């Protein structure tokens, strides 16, 4: 019988492995064997336990293996995970290699607001075309900005949770107070003045001027009560340039409910300036419902 | 190779063959004989070759009457088999079979697609039907081949049906199949009478402009421009049809869709579907920007004070949209104010 | 293999040959005391003053030592291993654990043991040792390598599925996936895990991992167990190209260069190969003399009176055809001779199934048939099996 971590078919021998390393983004031709027996060793990506099988079998997902000559797979590290091609390579739009086309896989398809004043659903359009998480034969990738992974073994991204965001790298946040860092295996609560009402969102938006939030981590915006206003300029959604696909220039909205001033009253809820109190009518204190 | 009709032969059309030979070894004469598999029908004597050479030589049916009309339909094996010397037994060189497919005349298949297949997007409008001429027929296979292109393999046996009686026509679903050329295709339902091997009994063809046409519903491009967006429930929209254009902007030859819009709004129905202006059913859909109507305009007035939603979408065959331009557009009633 | 990680308590195997002179089974066991220096001074403070066997042979009985005896990892240690008769090879083991990182050089000794006693140098000469290649300790990275992890309860939005069911691998995309045959597409906002079919070669179960079966057997696009092969069949893979333009749907990974995709792949054996297995990974060619038929399980005996060599003379001989090797397996299976010829008159067979030897070169020894020159007095009207 062929050794562990070989095969041999009658059909086909040779490895064609590692078809993200090189810069065109095809496989090579590897025909390393062990001398003993001369049974052709597993192509990267896979592994073979037992002594003999004719094919050996792919890495299953949450797994990798870089050396052809694998008995197991390993578990990628606690931050990252396990997809195909790296994070880059996975978070590029343009291409370089025309007839290949290899660096051009597009599997971010974020649901970020566009840049400039239009929201379009999300901004990579068309069909993922690259998406196994199986086929593993490189280093694990580093994890999408909007997913995370906790434990070590973990086939697939998983989301951040309403009331939560994750940055794309450290320097390239919003708003995060400046004693932690983004290591990707641990998502971080969004901060005083946002929401965040979906998952796998690499920063939440700040409320819209007339709801204001105080807590932290809250999932949806706090309804401005009558009684009170609430004014804010730099109040406007990060804009996701379609360059890199990374969201920017995120300011928080007003944190506390700022009441109404006396003799200025405010019936209606959600707004954000106060009203005069109309003539014949008193506002005694500050904060008054109504005249 | 079977020189006669490209289609599988039935047993009447009878086949020619073209066979040619080469010695890249040695340059010398040899004979050449041909075996049938029905060959009660004729058994070929053994004519002579001339030269050969590395170059292959347009050699056994020139004007020839090697050809034999079958009988049982099936799969035959015919044989070529070269001789050195004209002489019983003498010495055989080489001998190559080749399989040949005769299919009956008398089961006629059919393909229908509803609507046009989009690229990667499953695609489930198909349909076949199968009208046999016997009165009884026994169980039948069917086999959906999307393309001719090595890349794309034969799909698995589905199980037709019997078609037990009559001359009618049986229809049998096609389950889903996903396509990928974004072009023109050559797709093929072959029909097998037992589940495994068997024999072949049908080939449906494309046929001359009814081939499976891939489309890429990204590269329709859609412009709408229909009056303005923020006016009240007093103002009329207008909808200008021959501002209106559509275009595909990928290929020239591609299937017609016709239009269809709607104003979001209950009061009044959905237009009826029509074709592009100053162009007929049947015909390719324009790669260049042209208005939905030749001489249209319409005038809408909003009843509720709603978000409306514009919506032009193209549909074919089947309620399917693959390319829909929307508009918002707002409604307003408190600017005004009487003293 | 030079140089092993820094923390990591590493085993030292040593491997000791007796070289042909090996103990005789009838014999008595014997013992001999592997005795090894690593290089670091973190155990007995100094390194031993000299390099001779003397000094070396007194560090310390380590042969039996608990993992918690604070002496399971001595930078100096002395063990004792015994060879059964019989045998020639031993083996020596010795856990190492490196603190720091650095250049070192391990320095090991064999004596033999007798009578609780060390003896002087078991190799020839006296005070010469096998100095280890001087390696530096490497960094140890952390990997636990089992299978995949689930988590337990955590919250998705809508689509996003954790886990795939049986024939569905996993996939991470925004389109809207059905089954396996997708129906939308860029429909949810961020991408998701949907579960995709699997090509026909392949067959998923509790799928994470989309694997081709075994060459034995075949598979259908969405089964559970892959579909094993007919008896007098191969299952040939079909050869599946690959995908040219990333930006075109994979069938499946890369590294898949075939597939057995539905029950067409199951060819049958050629005329001259039988194939009893149910795997049916290769036909079997049929042993001298016998002869089979088409597909085949077992071989039919050739009958008396008759060899086994081609039937090209003959009439409708049982030849493998072009067609069923060229066209359908290619050049694996080429056309062996397959029929059974009378021996002529004046020579008789009476044993069957006794094949015509052949010749591998013709120009120097000429192959012939065997069958026997009828004792003189007999004669046999030409396929007999004994001679009137």
């Amino acid at each position: 019988k062929c050794p562990p971590g070989t095969y041999r078919n009658t059909w086909f021998s040779g490895q064609l492995g590692s078809p993200f390393i090189t810069a065109d983004g095809v496989p090579v031709a590897t025909t390393l064997t062990e001398l003993g027996s001369g049974c052709s060793q597993c192509p990267p990506g896979t592994y073979a336990p037992t002594f003999g099988m004719s094919v050996c079998l792919p890495c299953p997902a949450g797994t990798f293996a870089s050396a052809p000559g694998a008995t197991a797979c390993q578990q990628c590290k606690p931050g990252t995970n396990s997809l195909m091609g790296d994070r880059t390579q996975q978070m590029a739009l343009v291409v370089t290699n025309a007839a290949n086309d290899f660096p051009a896989l597009r599997a971010y398809t974020i649901s970020g607001m566009v840049a400039g004043p239009a929201y379009a659903k999300p901004i990579v359009t068309g069909p993922d075309t690259n998406f196994f998480m199986a086929g593993k034969s490189e280093t694990c990738s580093t994890n999408l900005p909007g997913y995370y992974t906790d434990v070590d073994g973990l086939p697939i991204q998983l989301p951040c949770k309403p009331g939560t965001f994750m940055p794309f790298d450290t320097a390239t946040a919003n708003l995060l107070d400046t004693g932690l860092t983004v290591d990707g295996t641990q998502c971080y609560t969004c901060q005083t003045g946002t929401f965040n009402d979906e998952f796998s969102q690499p920063v939440c938006k700040a409320c819209w001027s007339g709801s204001f939030a105080s807590k932290r981590g809250l999932p949806t915006c706090e309804i401005a009560q009558p009684g009170t206003f609430t004014n804010v300029a730099a109040a406007a959604n990060a804009t996701f340039n379609t360059a890199t696909l990374i969201p920017t220039g995120l300011v928080k909205g007003a944190q506390a409910p700022t009441p109404c001033g006396m003799g200025y009253f405010q019936s209606s809820a959600e707004t954000t300036t106060c009203t005069a109190c109309a003539v014949g009518t008193y506002a005694d204190q500050a904060g008054l419902a109504a005249c | 190779d079977k020189l006669g009709p490209t289609v599988n032969p039935t047993t009447s059309d009878a086949v020619t063959f073209t066979a040619t030979v080469a010695s890249p070894d040695s340059t010398t004469a040899v004979f050449f004989t041909l075996d049938y598999g029905d060959g009660v029908t004729a058994e070929t004597t053994r004519t002579t070759t001339g030269a050969l050479s590395t170059t292959p030589t347009a050699n056994l049916v020139s004007a020839g009457t090697y050809t034999v009309t079958y009988a049982s339909i099936g799969t035959k094996f015919v044989t070529l088999r070269l001789y050195d010397s004209a002489v019983a037994p003498g010495v055989l060189l080489a001998s190559k079979t080749v399989p040949i497919y005769v299919e009956d005349s008398t089961l006629t298949a059919t393909l229908l697609q509803s609507g046009v297949p989009r690229l990667n997007l499953a695609f489930s409008g198909f349909k076949g039907r199968v009208s046999s001429s016997t009165a009884n027929r026994a169980d039948m296979w069917a086999t959906i081949q999307l393309d001719t292109a090595p890349g794309v393999f034969e799909s698995s046996r589905i199980f037709i049906g019997i078609a037990p009686t009559a001359s009618t026509n049986y229809d049998f679903v096609i389950p889903d199949q996903v396509y990928n050329l974004e072009g023109a295709k050559t797709t093929v339902l072959r029909i097998y009478d037992a589940p495994v091997g068997g024999t072949l009994l049908r080939t449906f063809t494309p046929a001359a402009a009814n081939a499976v046409y891939v489309v890429d519903p990204s590269k329709y491009v859609l412009t709408l421009t229909v009056g303005p967006t923020s006016v009240t429930t007093a103002d009329q929209v207008t909808f200008t049809q021959t501002t209106t254009e559509v275009s595909y902007s990928a290929s020239a030859t591609s299937p017609i869709l016709q239009w269809r819009f709607n104003w979001d709004d209950p009061s009044v129905v959905e237009t009826p579907l029509a074709y592009p202006d100053a162009l007929t059913a049947a015909s390719n859909f324009p790669t260049t920007a042209t208005a939905v109507s030749s001489a249209a305009a319409s005038t809408f007035r909003y009843t509720s004070t709603g978000s409306k939603n514009a919506r032009l979408r193209l549909y074919d065959g089947a309620n399917n949209v693959i390319a829909e331009k929307i508009v918002v557009i707002t409604v307003s009633n408190a600017g005004y104010t009487l003293a | 293999p030079t140089t092993p990680y820094t923390n990591i308590p590493t085993y030292f195997t040593f491997t000791l040959l007796r070289d042909p002179p090996v103990p005789p089974s009838a014999s008595s066991g014997v013992q001999f005391a592997c005795a090894l220096y690593t290089g670091q001074n973190v155990n007995p403070a100094s390194a031993p003053s000299a390099i001779t066997d003397a000094v070396y042979k007194t560090f310390t009985d380590v042969t039996t030592a608990v993992a918690t005896d604070a002496n399971y990892f001595a930078d100096q240690q002395l063990r004792v291993v015994t060879m059964a008769p019989g045998t020639g090879r031993v083996s020596c083991t010795f856990p190492t654990l490196y603190a720091a990182a650095g250049p070192f050089s391990p320095k090991f000794f064999v004596f033999e043991y007798a009578s609780s006693t060390v003896g002087a140098n078991a190799l020839a000469v006296a005070d010469t040792v096998t100095s280890l290649t001087s390696f530096t300790t490497q960094a140890a990275p952390t990997f636990i390598t089992g299978p995949t992890n689930v988590p337990q309860r955590v919250p998705l939005p809508k689509g996003f599925r954790t886990t795939c069911f049986d024939g569905y691998e996993l996939i991470f995309s925004n389109d809207n996936y059905t089954n396996g045959v997708r129906v939308a597409v860029d429909a949810y906002p961020y991408p998701v895990g949907q579960c995709r079919k699997c090509p026909g070669g392949t067959a998923t179960m509790d799928g994470y991992r989309c694997i081709p079966c075994p060459s034995g057997y075949w598979s259908n696009e969405g089964a559970r167990e892959c579909t094993a092969c007919p008896a007098g069949t191969i299952a040939k893979p079909a050869a599946l190209t690959a995908r040219a333009k990333y930006s075109i749907d994979p069938t499946t990974y890369h590294f898949v260069t075939h597939l057995a995709m539905g029950p067409e792949s199951c060819k049958k054996c050629p005329k001259g190969y039988f194939q009893p297995n149910i795997a049916g990974t290769v036909c079997l060619p049929c042993p001298s003399g016998f002869v089979s038929t088409s597909g085949a399980t077992g071989c039919t005996a050739c009958s008396e009176g008759t060899y086994h060599t081609d039937g090209v003379g003959t009439t409708t001989p049982g030849e493998a055809t072009s067609l069923d090797t060229t066209d359908t397996f290619g050049s694996i299976y080429p056309i062996i001779p397959n029929t059974c010829r009378q021996c002529p008159a004046n020579t008789y067979l009476p044993l069957r199934g006794q094949a015509a030897i052949a010749s591998m070169n013709l120009a120097a020894v000429s192959s012939a048939t065997p069958c026997r020159p009828c004792e003189d007095g007999t004669w046999s009207k030409a396929g007999a099996a004994g001679c009137q």
